[PDB]
C-alpha cells in the first residue's frame, strides 16, 4: 500500500 | 537488430503482451552495450508489467486467504494456499530471470552514473519483491541483497546525480519503501523519503527540461508515503 | 472435485489469471454433465476474457499497421504482420479449444432450453471471432458456421425464452453484429436488431426478477448499436 | 466497434 515508482 | 529488437518491444508494449516486450528487450540487455533511456526504460516497464501483473494477483490472493482464515475454512484454505504458492513461483523466477540479466550483462556494461544507479535500483527493487513474499532466511537474503543493492545506488545517486534527478528520486522512494515495508522501519522510511524530498526542494535549479515532471510526480509520491506514514 | 473446481475457477477470477480460470472450467465441462447458470457465465467470462485480451492485441496492431501502410514503412510492415500473425494464431487455438469443449461436452450433455440457446450462441461467437481475422475461404467457412450456430440458437430461443430473457436478447445482440460486421449488412442487422428491442418492450411483463438488469443492459447496447448503425 | 455482449 506504500507508493513506489510507477512505470 | 537492436533498432528491430526495440521496435518489437514497442509493439508488445501497444499490444499489452509484457512477455514478449520481456523477451525482446531481453534479447536486447544480451548484447553487452550501454542501454539508452528508451531501451533502459522499454527494459524497466516490460518486466514491472510482468512482475506488477503477479505481485496484484498475489496480494489478491493473500487478502482472500486472510478473510478465509477468519472464518476458518480448512477446504479453501488450502486451495488458496496452494494457489498463493504458485504465483510465489512466478512471482520468484520472474525476479530471478531479470536479477540474472542485471548481474551477467547489464550493471558489467553500465559506464554512465545515470545507468549505474538505475540498474542498481532495479536490483534493489527485485530483491525487495522477493521479500514481499519471503519468509524466514529467504526473507532474510532478500532484504539483506535488495538493502546492498539499494545502498550502491544511493552511493552513485549521492556523488553522480542532482537530487532532482528522478532516478535519484525514484531511488529515494523506493529504498524509503524498502525501509517501511521490509525492514519495518517506519522512521528511517521517513527520514531518507523526508531527505530525499528537502534536498531536490533546495536544488531545484537543478530541475532538467527532460524530467520535471518525472521529478514532480516522484516528489508528490514521497509526500503521500509521508502522509500514509505519519 | 466439481465444487473445487469451481472454487479454483472463482479465485484464479479474483486474481485475473483467465488461463488458469479456463483450464478450471474446461474440467467441468469435460465431466459431461449440465452446467449450473454459474458454471456457465465461469466457463464464458473465463474465455471472453482470454480471447478478448487477444482480439484486443489484434485490433491494436492491426491498427498500426494500417497506419504503417499509410506512410509505406516496409521494414516495419514485415514485423508488425508478423506480429499479428502470431496473435491470429492464438485466436485461432483459443477459438479452436472452446469450439472442441462445446462440440464434445457443453451442447451433448444440454438439455434445457436456456442452456442450449447458451451454448449454441457461444458457437457462433467464436466462430465469429474466426471470421474478424480470417480473410478468403476461412472467413466464409467461420461465417458459415457461426451462420448456422447462431440459426440454430435462436430457433431454441424463439421457441423456448421470453424475448426479454437476457440470453435471447444476447443472442440478438450477438447475431445483429455478425449481421453487421462479419455479413456486412447494415440492413439485416437493424432488423434483427430492431424486432429483438421492440418484441421485449412489447412484452416488459415478462422481465424476469433475476435479470432485468441484464436484459435492460442489452437491450441499451441494441439501441447503442441501432445508433452507431444508421 | 459495434457492442456485442458484454461479460
Amino acid at each position: 500500500r506504500s507508493f513506489s515508482e510507477p512505470f | 537488430d537492436r533498432e528491430d529488437l526495440v521496435y518489437q518491444a514497442k509493439l508488445a508494449e501497444q499490444a499489452e503482451r509484457y512477455d514478449e516486450m520481456v523477451e525482446s528487450m531481453k534479447k536486447v540487455a544480451g548484447m553487452d552495450v550501454e542501454l539508452t533511456v528508451e531501451e533502459r526504460n522499454l527494459l524497466s516497464v516490460a518486466y514491472k508489467n510482468v512482475i506488477g501483473a503477479r505481485r496484484a494477483s498475489w496480494r489478491i490472493i493473500s487478502s482472500i486467504e486472510q478473510k478465509e482464515e477468519n472464518k476458518g475454512g480448512e477446504d479453501k484454505l488450502k486451495m488458496i494456499r496452494e494457489y498463493r504458492q504458485m504465483v510465489e513461483t512466478e512471482l520468484k523466477l520472474i525476479c530471478c530471470d531479470i536479477l540474472d540479466v542485471l548481474d551477467k550483462h547489464l550493471i558489467p556494461a553500465a559506464n554512465t552514473g545515470e545507468s549505474k544507479v538505475f540498474y542498481y535500483k532495479m536490483k534493489g527493487d527485485y530483491h525487495r519483491y522477493l521479500a514481499e513474499f519471503a519468509t524466514g532466511n529467504d526473507r532474510k537474503e532478500a532484504a539483506e541483497n535488495s538493502l546492498v543493492a539499494y545502498k550502491a545506488a544511493s552511493d552513485i545517486a549521492m556523488t553522480e546525480l542532482p537530487p532532482t534527478h528522478p532516478i535519484r528520486l525514484g531511488l529515494a522512494l523506493n529504498f524509503s519503501v524498502f525501509y517501511y515495508e521490509i525492514l519495518n522501519s517506519p522512521d528511517r522510511a521517513c527520514r531518507l523519503a523526508k531527505a530525499a524530498f528537502d534536498d531536490a526542494i533546495a536544488e531545484l535549479d537543478t530541475l532538467s527540461e527532460e524530467s520535471y515532471k518525472d521529478s514532480t510526480l516522484i516528489m508528490q509520491l514521497l509526500r503521500d508515503n509521508l502522509t500514509l506514514w505519519t
